[PDB]
């Protein structure tokens, strides 16, 4: 199993991540797929974690001791033809 | 490049702009300072980062506020500060 997670997952397993593959696989992968879409959530303020963002609002992120980002939503882009939508950041002031 | 890895751009408009440019050019990243009424200002955008400094001040003392723009500098990661012209260029109290 152990190689079966390695290589299901992008790399070489700690011995935990195993336990939880073999208790939970199904949502252990998910959990996996889910993580490298969006990176490490658990260190988002709950209210953003389950609301996301105000228009105009900012607020700052701890990614590890003393990494913070500055965070500031200004606009969201209209829809396009498949529904796809650009959203207007300021990521550490620097518009993304 | 050698001991300079990035780079607060301590000034606004054209010439934070140009020094912005010149930093790029040599792989060298940047930070940039903005009042409450430069929010707008697309020197801003221009950098690598950016943040707010003179908070509550009168326009044109807030690219003055020595003190905070080196705390900025400090939580920026800023190897050194370039001042442009005006403003801090000339000012000792600040280059000490």
């Amino acid at each position: 199993v152990k190689a079966e997670l390695k290589e299901k997952m992008g790399y070489e397993p700690t011995e935990k991540d195993v336990i939880s593959y073999i208790l939970y696989p199904k949502v252990f992968l998910d959990y996996q797929e889910m993580i490298n879409k969006y990176g490490d959530v658990t260190v988002l303020d709950t209210p953003t974690f389950y609301k996301g963002m105000r228009l105009g609002e900012t607020i700052e992120v701890e990614l590890e001791k003393g990494k913070i980002l500055l965070i500031k939503l200004n606009s969201i882009g209209e829809p396009i033809a498949d529904g796809t939508r650009v959203i207007y950041f300021e990521l550490n002031g620097q518009p993304r | 490049m050698n001991r300079i890895k990035k780079v607060l751009v301590a000034n606004r408009g054209e010439i934070a702009i140009r020094v912005m440019r010149a930093c790029t050019e040599l792989k060298i990243k940047t930070v940039a300072i903005y009042s409450q009424e430069d929010t707008g200002s697309f020197h801003r955008y221009k950098s690598d980062e950016a943040y707010l400094v003179g908070a509550g001040k009168k326009p044109i003392d807030a690219y003055l506020d020595i003190e905070n723009i080196i705390e900025i500098a400090k939580e920026s990661g800023a190897d050194a500060i370039h001042p442009g012209y005006g403003f801090l260029s000339e000012n000792i109290e600040f280059a000490r």
